[PDB]
């Protein structure tokens, strides 16, 4: 299974 | 041996105003297992291993909720980066992600794994403690400080050490049979008549799984180093690979000249010559 | 910009007469955007298989385009790349031989 990202870049 | 998971992310802004293509491919033991692209008629998560097939329907709809996610999470990061470069969307701009999770023979953590390029170069990655990063160039410096202010390394860390670990060992039990078996390589040589009697002999190694090979040509014992010419691995498109190695000196003498092909999946290193 | 490497070589080995498949293999490339041909006799093969795109741990993309072909020994196969990177179309012909 996969990630979501945090903070924008 | 070694195990991992990996997800390789891409997200390419689109000139003419649309929005960008995004695209998650899945790996397990460096072989696709999963992939979603936003291009598709309906886009969603697909198995792309037959061992994932029996995942239920609420883990690809799981599965598609996070790329939906990620897919805009992209398009806000790739309009951010566009201002760090002082960059036009009229022009296509490219955003890759990498992570994941290698584990050892026992299973167990050896190291996580996040890192980001953007334009096929590097821009920041997360360092092996999973707690600090590395910005590649001054506008990378922007995001690694922002990053830090939100407490980012935490959320990732969490995932690589947590969900990564746990799902790899669940598609490690699933896919069993599929992820063990290696396929042997098949060897032989050619020999093609060059100039002055000068014969190449190009020794052939087809049909092999996984990818990693090593071919050598031996004059009467003793390897030879310089003038062997040898091809990139590449993929039949079965799932094996070919690789050919080849040497040119050999005149009309080509039984001093002796080939050797080691993989993993051979139950003894091969050994050729002829005509 | 990132040059491709391209291959141009069969799935099996080449016995005239008995039906194969031609692979076209690019990799090294950046942007992801690119085009490939496969040619019989200089002129364009209808049906030529894709691989999904999929990029290295360099972050380059790659992708295999593929042809169900039958050799001969008048019949040439060739593959022809356009990329932003190059000046010019790069053509591979196929050599039974490599």
């Amino acid at each position: 299974a996969s990630n979501e990202n945090w903070e924008t870049m | 041996g070694p195990h991992s998971m990996r997800y390789f992310e891409t997200a390419v802004s689109r000139p003419g105003l649309e929005e960008p293509r995004y695209i998650s491919v899945g790996y397990v033991d460096n072989k696709e297992f999963v992939r979603f692209d936003s291009d598709a008629e309906n886009p969603r998560y697909e198995p792309r291993a037959p061992w994932m097939e029996q995942e239920g329907p609420e883990y690809w709809e799981r599965e598609t909720q996070k790329a939906k996610g990620q897919e805009q999470w992209f398009r806000v990061s790739l309009r951010n980066l566009l201002g760090y470069y002082n960059q036009s969307a009229g022009g296509s701009h490219t955003l890759q992600q990498m992570s994941g999770c290698d584990l050892g023979s026992d299973w167990r953590l050896l190291r996580g794994y996040l890192q980001f390029a953007y334009e096929g170069r590097d821009y920041i990655a997360l360092n092996e403690d999973l707690k600090t990063w590395t910005a590649a160039d001054m506008a990378a410096q922007i995001t690694r400080r922002k990053w830090e202010q939100s407490g980012a390394a935490e959320h990732y860390k969490a995932y690589l050490e947590g969900e990564c670990v746990e799902w790899l060992h669940r598609y490690l039990k699933n896919g069993n049979a599929t992820l063990l078996r290696t396929d042997s390589p098949k060897a032989h040589v050619t020999h093609h008549p060059r100039s002055k009697g000068e014969v190449t002999l190009r020794c052939w190694a087809l049909g092999f799984y996984p990818a990693d090979i090593t071919l050598t040509w031996q004059l009467n014992g003793e390897e030879l180093t310089q003038d062997m010419e040898l091809v990139e691995t590449r993929p039949a498109g079965d799932g094996t690979f070919q690789k050919w190695a080849s040497v040119v000196v050999p005149l009309g003498k080509e039984q001093n000249y002796t080939c050797r092909v080691y993989h993993e999946g051979l139950p003894e290193p091969l050994t050729l010559r002829w005509e | 910009q990132k040059t491709p490497q391209i291959q141009v070589y069969s799935r099996h080995p080449p016995e005239n007469g008995k039906p194969n498949i031609l692979n076209c293999y690019v990799t090294q490339f950046h942007p992801p955007h690119i085009e490939i041909q496969m040619l019989k006799n200089g002129k364009k093969i209808p049906k030529v298989e894709m691989s999904d795109m999929s990029f290295s741990k360099d972050w380059s993309f790659y992708i295999l385009a593929h042809t169900e072909f039958t050799p001969t020994e008048t019949d040439t196969y060739a593959c022809r790349v356009k990329h932003a990177s190059m000046a010019e179309p790069k053509t591979v012909y196929w050599d039974r031989d490599m």
